[PDB]
């Protein structure tokens, strides 16, 4: 437990978990929306996906 | 599989058999088929006469038998 | 059933990006998920091949040979439309390949990583710093003969490193890196060391080959000798009239029927698992092409 | 008259089935009816009845 001869620094990074609020303007974005699409495949031997 | 096979191709070639014609041939891999991916395999017992096996069971199968290929 | 995969991009690309996208529609591509909805990492041959790292060609042709295949279909400037090529379908193709080969319509074709080159293969996208890379697709005998290329280069690249003098590797690049077809030469890019994966193929074409390399058959030497010593055929054009010397010392036991059929079964049963392995890539099989197209119909 | 126009579905394939004549020993009654089977080719001419093994008789066949 002698000094060397240098000093040094130490450097971590931490993180915080936090409960934010955010507050939007009215009327900031117009949004378009589309029809939706069912469509189907992977038809395997015994069960199909959509 | 050859990695796989490696430790017992390395005892059974070892000194306890040597070589000869015939006896070069090691192993033998054939295919099966195809089945769904990500799906896996679920563990179930097999009973039989108050006796359970742990079989994997595979669903949604595809049976697709192929040739033999020839591996040492 | 319906197969469309629409790859969303975060951020809009540049004029610039769009119009060098969009001189590539009809492209062959890897994406390594089968979903409607895909990001633009997982997507083409880039997070495998990097700007800094030496070119290993054998890890991506497995990469390939695993991840999904897709055909260019739509460039927007937000989002990417391209179609699915599932193991059991018809699909017509379109080839305008830069560096081109001539289309038969009769065999397969095959998907290779691009070895010819990097920047006329690649495009780059700085709107979402991403790199996007095309693989090469050939015939299946050209494709077959650029594998053979590299693999050899990469065992004499390995053996003349204790080797006396440059014209020996000088000697080692002319018909090695260079395929030479009708009416040009085309440059491979070769690693100057190939050293992940090279070794775990070059290996078990090593055990291979010591292992037919005992059961030969006896007869097929005899008539080799017999024929180089007097007739001349293009495939006996190697061999001059001098004949090499290991075959006049393993010929000289006399010819038993009976062992030379049992051999000749065995190095059969070995030469049917040599030729898997040499395949490594998804090889598409054409059945018509049209030149005045450039399209065919894989299948 | 209206069907037969969906040409396919998906590339869609009906079973191939095999039908395999068995001695009442070699082949045990009961069984996962998920098992794969094994067909082992005899050496009689104009044979009738042919060999089947599972993984188990598999097995026990090697000792």
């Amino acid at each position: 437990k002698i000094h060397p001869g240098v000093a040094m620094t130490v450097v971590r990074t931490d993180e915080i978990l936090s409960e934010n609020i955010l507050f939007s303007s009215r009327a900031s974005t117009s949004m378009f929306i589309g029809t939706p699409n069912v469509s189907r495949r992977e038809a395997r031997v015994d069960a199909v996906t959509f | 599989l050859r990695i796989y096979y490696s430790p017992s191709i390395m005892h059974r070639y070892a000194v306890v058999q040597p070589l000869h014609i015939e006896e070069l041939t090691f192993g033998a891999v054939a295919c099966l088929g195809t089945f769904s991916a990500t799906d896996g395999w679920r563990r179930s017992a097999f009973n039989y006469r108050g006796s359970s096996l742990p079989v994997v069971e595979i669903d949604s199968f595809y049976s697709n038998v192929s040739d033999w290929e020839v591996i040492l | 059933m319906d197969l469309k995969v629409v790859v969303s991009l975060s951020s809009r690309l540049y004029t610039d990006e769009i119009a060098k996208m969009q001189q590539r529609i009809g492209c062959i591509l890897p994406l390594a998920s089968t979903h409607g909805t895909q990001n633009v990492q997982g997507l083409g041959l880039g997070q495998v091949y990097s700007l800094e790292t030496v070119p290993d060609y054998v890890s991506m042709y497995n990469y390939l040979s695993d991840c999904t295949l897709a055909v260019l279909d739509e460039v927007s400037v937000d989002s990417l439309i391209l179609t699915k090529i599932v193991p059991g379908q018809t699909y017509a193709i379109k080839n305008k390949y830069q560096p081109f080969f001539q289309w038969h319509g009769t065999g397969s074709l095959s998907v290779m990583p691009p070895v010819f080159g990097r920047e006329h293969a690649t495009v780059k996208l700085e709107s979402n710093d991403v790199d996007i890379v095309f693989p090469m697709v050939l015939p299946t005998p050209i494709a077959e003969e650029v594998l053979q290329k590299i693999l050899l280069f990469n065992v004499y690249s390995r053996v003349v490193m204790q080797a006396p003098g440059n014209a020996d590797m000088l000697d080692v690049h002319m018909h090695l890196g260079s395929v030479s077809y009708l009416g040009h030469h085309y440059e491979l890019a070769l690693p100057e060391v190939p050293g992940p994966l090279g070794l775990a193929l070059l290996d078990n074409l090593s055990l291979y080959f010591c292992i037919m390399v005992t059961l030969l058959p006896r007869a097929s030497m005899r008539l080799v000798r017999g024929l180089i010593r007097h007739e001349h055929h293009d495939l006996l054009n190697l061999f001059q009239e001098m004949v090499p010397d290991e075959i006049a010392r393993i010929d000289l036991d006399d010819l038993s029927v009976a062992d030379d059929l049992s051999r000749m079964r065995v190095m059969m049963t070995y030469l049917q698992s040599l030729a898997s392995l040499f395949n490594l890539g998804p090889r598409l099989a054409t059945a018509a092409y049209s030149q005045e197209t450039l399209t065919a119909t894989c299948w | 008259g209206s069907g037969g126009g969906s040409f396919s579905w998906s590339g869609w394939r009906p079973p191939v089935f095999g039908d395999f004549l068995i001695h009442a020993s070699s082949f045990n009654n009961a069984e996962a009816t998920g098992t794969p089977l094994f067909q082992f080719k005899q050496s009689d001419p104009f044979s009738g009845v042919d060999a089947v093994f599972t993984p188990l008789s598999l097995f026990i066949l090697m000792n």
